């Protein structure tokens, strides 16, 4: 599922700038 | 046609009272804009209360000691700015931020420095992000996420009336106050544009394409940006990701975006003429400017007079915990400041 895929990426927390 | 002679005229009307609104806006802020306030108070006028965070400076809750009121203290070690090679993104952060109002933009109240530091004196907003709200509750839905979206159009035809590019539109730079309103807290990458910049800056997942191929790129970033955050909000996730930003990248250029299958129609039809990556298309950037947003059908139940005055019933209301409530916020080294004159001329405007 998309959902899964977005936790297996590691970006669901805080994202920095740049 | 659509539209019978009176919705017409009505329609007409509301757009010829923006551009009156707008006109008189533009006149507040270029007065502020070519004289900007410097030193309207002390750090003596302020008890420190609480570090909730801390590069290039520290962010710390203050209390106002004539007022009783709560502030959210940025102090900026100049020493630090002057090695980060930041110069001109903190001057120009704070021109903006004491130039521009708006209902919806955090209020810059008091600016000054020492010898040591810059001090950037915010009204104190105890909601918290938007990020975290999303993050707990998974996603919005429509109506819920459509409130903040039209608080955030709304913002952007009122910075770019001010040829403002904001640049770092993400959950994370969006407060939700004790009305349940949008606050945008961040500037540091606004810059007051004309034509066309170049500056390879944002957050990956809300880079626009133009902005990845190395081209010049104007306002119509923001519109872009608008839509990844509208995705975000009705999805819970963004439309493009990937375990590294280069295939976030390739992901935003290819053209293709996929919409959970809870998207209503007019959302997705929205979202395709936002994330358009073809900019003769997109919305927000076409003839019409940001009417073709304002009068697209997601928003038809949206009263834009009533959101701009407040008059909505927010969906959504964190938890009032008091003027204080510094239990939302993870715990930090309450590091000290000092003041010995450093960095003088660089700061001059400030």
């Amino acid at each position: 599922t998309t959902y899964a895929d977005f936790i297996a990426s590691g970006r669901t927390g805080k994202r920095n700038a740049i | 046609g659509h539209m019978g002679n009176a919705a017409a005229a009505k329609k007409g009307s509301e757009q010829e009272s923006v551009k009156e609104f707008l006109a008189k806006a533009k006149e507040e802020f270029l007065k502020k804009w070519e004289s900007p306030s410097q030193n309207t108070a002390q750090l003596d006028h302020f008890d420190r209360i609480k570090t909730l965070g801390t590069s290039f400076g520290r962010v710390m809750l203050v209390k106002h000691k004539e007022t009783g009121n709560h502030y959210a203290m940025k102090i900026l070690d100049k020493q630090k700015v002057v090695k980060l090679k930041q110069i001109e993104h903190t001057l120009n952060e704070k021109r903006i931020l004491q130039a521009v109002n708006f209902p919806f933009l955090v209020k810059l109240e008091f600016s000054f420095k020492d010898n040591s530091n810059l001090y950037m004196v915010m009204e104190y907003v105890p909601g918290g992000e938007m990020f975290s709200h999303l993050r707990r509750i998974g996603r919005f839905s429509e109506p819920h996420a459509r409130f903040y979206a039209a608080q955030i159009v709304l913002t952007f035809e009122y910075l770019h009336s001010l040829d403002l590019i904001y640049r770092d539109l993400k959950p994370e730079n969006l407060l939700i106050d004790q009305q349940g309103y949008i606050q945008v807290t961040d500037f540091g990458f606004a810059k007051r544009v004309k034509g066309r910049t170049w500056t390879l800056c944002g957050t990956p997942e809300y880079l626009a394409p133009e902005i990845i191929l190395s081209k010049g790129y104007n306002k119509a970033v923001d519109w872009w940006a608008l839509g990844v955050l509208i995705y975000e909000m009705a999805a819970g996730y963004p439309p493009f990701f990937a375990d590294q930003p280069i295939q976030i990248y390739e992901k935003i250029v290819s053209g293709k975006v996929r919409f959970p299958s809870h998207f209503s129609s007019d959302l997705k039809d929205l979202l395709r003429n936002l994330l358009q990556v073809d900019l003769t298309k997109r919305f927000g950037n076409l003839k019409n400017g940001v009417n073709d947003i304002k009068n697209h059908k997601w928003f038809a139940t949206t009263d834009w007079i009533a959101i701009y005055q407040r008059k909505v019933e927010a969906p959504f209301i964190p938890k009032f915990k008091g003027p204080g409530d510094t239990s939302n916020f993870d715990d930090y080294e309450e590091e000290e400041i000092r003041v010995s004159e450093k960095c003088g001329k660089e700061f001059t405007e400030f």
